């Protein structure tokens, strides 16, 4: 049972900035078994990044992910108007899987 | 307090592809038997493997190899290029009975000789499907305005020889030993081998002849069961024999058309003119269809009516059962077998026609001309499978009609390579160990 | 592509059972795939309920002996169906349930780690609100 | 057991039959001739590309040869009981699949420094 | 360059068999612990059931052809014992090096 | 530095990056481009096995910097240990020992020979 | 010019593609070259060729 902590809780940015979201686990996941999901408010969730630093077919190259010991970070550059939603960091190393806490990105 | 140790020879394999070579044990043949090398199975435990027979690479490689082997024996012998002349064909009658008049014609035509400025008026016997009329009536060959006719080579044989596509060193072949395997999914009984068993390259549509049998029950295989455009493969558990024969003598006559160029045609028939026919047992076919429909009712429901009808229409090599017996290509109507309706000592005789101009592998531009065979032709064969299809209904009834189909030669070879997989061995490994150098 | 539909909004009384279905379109066989069922409480985080892999259905350590997952293979006149039954529900089960699939064909795909895996395709989610 | 017979055992139970898989890695212009020639060329190249990597690190003729590099704790924090008795070879290569290049890089310069340190030993 | 008229299929295959006969001999010599030696000694004992001749009779009277003809029925078991003994000596050296 | 990056340096600075050049000497129809790839692969096998066979008869198989018990003659070079490794490079040292290369290549063959098992066998 | 292709069968499976009929008018094929760029490159050609003559 690994508890995930996401940072920050609620932040705001503008069109053209870079949003950095961090995720800290309990133990040391040395195998990079982490994933970053995006869920719009009201719509269905969407998997963005699997295995920490690998993209999916249909995801643009502006997103980036990095892993270092416990700290898994996600950088979103060239921010648009359609990337406002909730972001989740979820591990699948040990049974069972546990999600993060939620991080909403507003516009201001 | 930990160090790195390199291990060589770990049992780790990846998924890849390579090239396979023939291996057989040993008048020539079409497929090169004397060019192959002269010809163990280790069971594995605590390992699973996900097999998929519809995404294999061995079927396309085998198809390309059979196509490349078919076009290597037709080259160095004689081609029949000056045969496109104006024929004069009449009917033939020599104590001939009913339902045969109209299938054979006696043709006469001019032909060049070994001298350039001379001619020779010769005659032969042709079939109905080999000549067409143009507007005594004049006739011509059917494959003349679209393809070039070359003769089949008289020193080769079309007998199928079992070969072994065998992998070199560095790769491995895995095989699923499940008795109720359906070609898709995980297999808990995987064993490694060197290479496969004897596969006979039998070219036939709608009837898997001289194939491999099942173990427990009749197997049904399909890719997309919710689509009406995918074929359905049926694998029996018992063989149903069938005896095909041709009562004609079919004497041969050699005509020299030039310098070192010979042409073998049909001469005169000594005897009666009867139909070539295949006899199949009637008592075994009913229980064969019952064992087929007992496994086929599991995919549609226990309240389904199963109708068995014949083919609708299309090409002659699709609707009719096309095969090769004794060196001669037979096309059987086979409409009397698939005629039934299943609700929830006699023998059937099927007449077959003979064609001499064969267009193989669905090609447009490369024809052939088989030579006549002297004597009486009689062969026996097994029936170890079926290729069926269904039509699109109005999704409201419980009646399903199944019709035989084919034409694509990949389905005839996918039923034998549905359990084998090719893997690539990687023997390097890195392990932690409390040890130091020197 | 691969499209999944689910049931509608069903309102149930405490004490009875409920059954949520999930129909798939595009998958080949459940032996090459794995069907995971999670949920999401309104105003809270997600929660993993159960999964079916290699024809072996299981649940978590908190929903043991309470839920039941079932699945069938292809049918010539029916889509692939995955059902989940909840018996003896409490007053704290109002959530948006989902239905996810994950392809477990390749061993070196990196999307699965010895039974537990990620979610590549999501559904629409059914709202279940229980009240007295 | 045979060829690939210990594929389902643990890492400690499969490290004793390494000589079985180490000996089965080497052994008119028709259609069946060029395929056999390309297969022999591919087998020779696949043997040489592994023998060169075995000869760079200094393990010419040894299978359980020892190195001098230390094991970093960021690669795998497991002990000797959860590796040689629980995990297999099909999972251990996928566990550290992102850290093989730095290990292959560290196995070269240490062997080079060990070979260049031997030159200052016999010069006394 | 490379022309395969009559003498291109006979010059490439000779180098192919030369490479194969070198690599198979090097692989058979590498698994016994004698990579680069000719008069290297082993650790397996000589059984009296293979050849009961003395040491003064073989090295001064016999021939290599007659010696290959004499013990041809006990050839593969010596290679199997060598393949077992090399792995056993390597495991013993790894056990001694771990302390 | 890279592949052939120390070609302009001296012999003392180019003898430390031998691992760069020690890993770049090794790596379907009958058309005009299908036979050239097979020819290049066969030539790459031939130009590696011939160079590896010379190190096997000298007892330096698997070693990049290997030295034996062959005494260096004073008639081959009359330089010191400071005017060779610090002044001359590898492109100029090969031109001076071109008339004495086969003598060293023949003396290196018997060395790994006069060091073989004798009677100790009995 | 607006050309049309016509296939004549000259044997069994052998065709020959020839011209058909010109649709419209028959004009001359031509190439256009910029004059000022050609002169300003020929000046540099003469200035670089005068170093050897
Ligand atoms: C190629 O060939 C392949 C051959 O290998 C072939 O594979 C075969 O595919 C078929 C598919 O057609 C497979 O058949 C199915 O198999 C399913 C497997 O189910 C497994 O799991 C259940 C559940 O186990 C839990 O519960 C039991 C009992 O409590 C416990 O003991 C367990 O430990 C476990 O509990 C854990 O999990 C809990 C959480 O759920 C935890 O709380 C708990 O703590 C535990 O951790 C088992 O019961 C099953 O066992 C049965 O099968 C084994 C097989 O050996 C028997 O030995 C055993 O005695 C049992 O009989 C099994 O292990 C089946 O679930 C599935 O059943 C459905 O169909 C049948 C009819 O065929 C129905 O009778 C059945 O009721 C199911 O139908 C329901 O679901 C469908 C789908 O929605 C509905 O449409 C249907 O109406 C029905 O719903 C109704 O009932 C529901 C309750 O069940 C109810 O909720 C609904 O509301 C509704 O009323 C079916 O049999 C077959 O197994 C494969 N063969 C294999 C794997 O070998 C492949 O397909 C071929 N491919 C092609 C392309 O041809
Ligand atoms: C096997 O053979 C089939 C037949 O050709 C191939 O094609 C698949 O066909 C099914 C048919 O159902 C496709 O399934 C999809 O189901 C969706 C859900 O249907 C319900 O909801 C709609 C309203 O949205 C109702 O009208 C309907 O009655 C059901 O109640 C449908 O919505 C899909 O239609 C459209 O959906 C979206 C728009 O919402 C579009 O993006 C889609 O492209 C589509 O136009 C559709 O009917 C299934 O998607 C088809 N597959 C593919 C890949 O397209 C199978 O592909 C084939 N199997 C394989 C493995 O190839
Ligand atoms: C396939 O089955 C058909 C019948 O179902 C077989 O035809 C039968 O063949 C026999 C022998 O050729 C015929 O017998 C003959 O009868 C005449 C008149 O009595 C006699 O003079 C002959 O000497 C001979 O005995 C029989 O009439 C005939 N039946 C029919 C209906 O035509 C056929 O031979 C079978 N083919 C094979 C390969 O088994
Ligand atoms: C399926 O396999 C069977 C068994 O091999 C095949 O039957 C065989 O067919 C060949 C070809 O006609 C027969 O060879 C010929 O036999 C006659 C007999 O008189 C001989 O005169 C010819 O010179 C020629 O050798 C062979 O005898 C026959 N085998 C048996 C046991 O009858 C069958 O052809 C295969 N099916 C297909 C579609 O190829
Ligand atoms: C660890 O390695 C795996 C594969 O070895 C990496 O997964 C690939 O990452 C690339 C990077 O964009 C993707 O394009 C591929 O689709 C991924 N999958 C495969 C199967 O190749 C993974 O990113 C690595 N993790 C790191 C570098 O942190
Ligand atoms: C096909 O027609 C030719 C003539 O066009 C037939 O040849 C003649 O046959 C009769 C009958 O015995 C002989 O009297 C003639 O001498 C033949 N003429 C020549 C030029 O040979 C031939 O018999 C016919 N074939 C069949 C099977 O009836
Ligand atoms: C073969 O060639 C002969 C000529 O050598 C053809 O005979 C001529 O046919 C035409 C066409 O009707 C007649 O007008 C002539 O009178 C015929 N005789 C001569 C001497 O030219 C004959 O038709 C050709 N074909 C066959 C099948 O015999
Ligand atoms: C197909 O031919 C085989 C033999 O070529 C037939 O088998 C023989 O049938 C007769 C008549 O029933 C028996 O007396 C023999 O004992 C059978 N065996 C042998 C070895 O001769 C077979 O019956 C034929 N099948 C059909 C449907 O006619
Ligand atoms: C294949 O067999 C079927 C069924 O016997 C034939 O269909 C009918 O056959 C009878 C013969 O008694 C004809 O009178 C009918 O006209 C046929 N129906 C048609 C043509 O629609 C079928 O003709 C046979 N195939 C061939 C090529 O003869
Ligand atoms: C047609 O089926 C029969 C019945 O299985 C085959 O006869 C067996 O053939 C195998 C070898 O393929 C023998 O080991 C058996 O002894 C045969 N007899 C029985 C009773 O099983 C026959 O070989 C099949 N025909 C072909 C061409 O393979
Ligand atoms: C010749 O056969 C054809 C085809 O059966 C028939 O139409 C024609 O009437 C026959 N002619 C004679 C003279 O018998
Ligand atoms: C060739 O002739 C046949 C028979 O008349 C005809 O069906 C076909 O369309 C012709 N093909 C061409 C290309 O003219
Ligand atoms: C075919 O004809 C030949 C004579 O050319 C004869 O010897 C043979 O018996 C005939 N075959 C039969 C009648 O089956
Ligand atoms: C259909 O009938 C068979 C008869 O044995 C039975 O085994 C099977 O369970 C039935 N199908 C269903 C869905 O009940
Ligand atoms: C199929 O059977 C029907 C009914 O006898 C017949 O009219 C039709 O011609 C048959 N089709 C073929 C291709 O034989
Ligand atoms: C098909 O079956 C029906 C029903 O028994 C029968 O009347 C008909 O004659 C059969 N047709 C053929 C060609 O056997
Ligand atoms: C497979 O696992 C069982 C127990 O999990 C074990 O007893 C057996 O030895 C294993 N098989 C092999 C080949 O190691
Ligand atoms: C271990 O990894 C850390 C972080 O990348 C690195 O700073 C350190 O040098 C490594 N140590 C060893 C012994 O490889
Ligand atoms: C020697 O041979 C005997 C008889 O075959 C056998 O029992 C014994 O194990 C062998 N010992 C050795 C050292 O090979
Ligand atoms: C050949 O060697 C044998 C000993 O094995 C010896 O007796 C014989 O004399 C030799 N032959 C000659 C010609 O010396
Ligand atoms: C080239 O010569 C300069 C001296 O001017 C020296 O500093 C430099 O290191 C040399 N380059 C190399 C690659 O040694
Ligand atoms: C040129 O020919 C094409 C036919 O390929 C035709 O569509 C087009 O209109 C013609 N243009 C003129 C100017 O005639
Ligand atoms: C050639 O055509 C291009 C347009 O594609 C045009 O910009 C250019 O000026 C033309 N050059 C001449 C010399 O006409
Ligand atoms: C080319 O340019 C030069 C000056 O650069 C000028 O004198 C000359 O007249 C030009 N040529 C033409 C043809 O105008």
């Amino acid at each position: 049972d690994i508890q995930m902590t996401q940072s920050p809780s609620t932040l705001s940015a503008s069109t053209g900035d870079t949003v950095r979201i961090s995720c800290r686990a309990s133990q040391s996941i040395t195998g990079n078994w982490v994933a970053w999901y995006q869920q719009r408010p009201g719509k269905a969730p969407r998997l963005l990044i699997y295995r920490g630093a690998a993209l999916l077919g249909g995801v643009p190259s502006r997103f980036r992910g990095s892993a270092a010991g416990t700290d898994f970070t996600l950088t979103i550059g060239n921010l648009q108007a359609e990337d406002f939603g909730t972001f989740y960091c979820q591990q699948y190393d040990t049974y069972p899987g546990t999600f993060g806490q939620g991080t909403k990105v507003e516009v201001k | 307090n930990l160090w790195v140790t390199v291990y060589y020879g770990v049992p780790v394999w990846k998924d890849a592809e390579t090239t396979l070579f023939c291996a057989s044990d040993a008048k020539h043949n079409v497929w090169a038997t004397h060019a192959c090398v002269p010809t163990q199975e280790i069971h594995l435990e605590n390992v699973t493997e996900e097999f998929n027979m519809w995404k294999n690479n061995m079927v396309e490689q085998m198809h390309t190899d059979i196509i490349s082997l078919w076009d290597q024996s037709l080259k160095p012998c004689v081609k029949l290029t000056p045969l496109c002349v104006t024929l004069q064909c009449t009917n033939v009658t020599n104590n001939i009975t009913d339902d045969m008049r109209g299938e054979l014609k006696n043709c006469s035509f001019n032909m060049t000789t070994e001298l350039r400025d001379k001619k020779q008026k010769v005659y032969s016997l042709f079939y109905r499907l080999d000549v067409v009329q143009i507007n005594n009536k004049e006739y011509r060959l059917i494959n003349c305005n679209t393809s070039a006719i070359t003769q089949a080579c008289p020193k080769v044989s079309f007998e199928p020889i079992p070969i072994h596509y065998c992998a070199p060193a560095g790769f491995a072949i895995l095989k699923c030993k499940d008795k109720k395997f359906n070609g898709t999914g995980p297999c808990p009984s995987v064993s490694t081998v060197q290479c496969t068993h004897g596969i006979k390259p039998v070219v036939s549509t709608q009837l898997l002849l001289n194939g491999s049998l099942a173990e427990e029950e009749v197997m049904i295989r399909s890719e997309n069961i919710t689509n009406n455009a995918k074929n359905i493969l049926v694998q029996f558990n018992t063989p149903v024999q069938i005896n095909c024969t041709r009562p004609n003598n079919n004497t041969r006559k050699s005509i020299r058309i030039g310098p070192g160029q010979a042409f073998y045609a049909t001469g005169d028939i000594i005897g009666d003119i009867r139909q070539a026919h295949c006899n199949v047992s009637k008592a075994t076919w009913n229980e064969t269809l019952g064992k087929v429909v007992k496994q086929l009712r599991k995919h549609f429901g226990n309240n389904t009516i199963i109708r068995f009808a014949n083919s609708s229409g299309g090409d002659l090599e699709v609707t009719t059962h096309s095969f090769n017996c004794g060196g001669e290509f037979f096309y059987c109507n086979t409409s009397g077998l698939f005629n039934s309706t299943w609700i929830s000592n006699d023998s059937i005789t099927l007449p077959c026609r003979i064609k001499q101009i064969i267009n193989m592998w669905q090609r447009i531009g490369q024809a052939m001309y088989a030579p006549p065979i002297q004597g009486v032709i009689r062969c026996v064969s097994n029936i170890t499978g079926l290729i069926l299809t269904r039509d699109g209904g109005s999704t409201n009834s419980t009646t399903e009609t199944f019709r035989p189909g084919g034409g694509d030669m990949r389905d005839n070879w996918r039923s034998e390579l549905y359990k084998y997989k090719v893997v690539k061995i990687e023997p390097l490994g890195v392990a932690p160990t409390r040890c130091k150098r020197r | 592509q691969i499209h999944l539909v689910q049931s509608g909004t069903e309102v149930k009384k405490p004490g009875s059972s409920v059954t949520v279905s999930c129909k798939a379109y595009g998958v080949n066989t459940f032996g090459l795939y794995a069907v995971n069922w999670v949920r999401q409480a309104p105003g809270q985080s997600l929660e993993y309920i159960g999964q079916i892999w290699r024809w072996k259905s299981s649940a978590s350590h908190h929903f043991r002996g309470r839920v039941l997952i079932s699945a069938v293979d292809l049918t010539g006149s029916s889509p692939p169906i995955s059902s989940l039954e909840i018996k003896n529900l409490t007053s704290d089960d109002t959530a948006v349930y989902f239905c996810t699939t994950t392809s477990t064909y390749d061993r070196w795909s990196g999307l699965h780690h010895d039974g537990v895996m990620a979610f590549s395709s999501w559904g629409q989610g059914t709202l279940i609100s229980v009240s007295a | 057991l045979g060829f690939l017979g210990a594929a389902g055992s643990t890492m400690g139970a499969a490290s004793m039959t390494l000589t079985v898989q180490a000996r089965n890695l080497l052994s008119k212009l028709t259609v069946w001739g060029i395929k056999q020639l390309q297969a022999r060329v591919l087998a020779v190249e696949r043997y040489l590309r592994d023998q060169q990597l075995l000869g760079i690190w200094g393990c010419s003729g040894k299978l359980i040869c020892c190195t001098n590099v230390p094991w970093n704790s960021s690669w795998s924090n497991r002990n000797l009981s959860e590796i040689w008795d629980n995990m297999t070879w099909l999972q251990w290569d996928k566990e550290i699949s992102n850290y093989t290049q730095i290990i292959y890089g560290l196995l070269e310069e240490s062997q080079n420094q060990q070979e260049k340190n031997e030159q200052d030993l016999l010069a006394l």
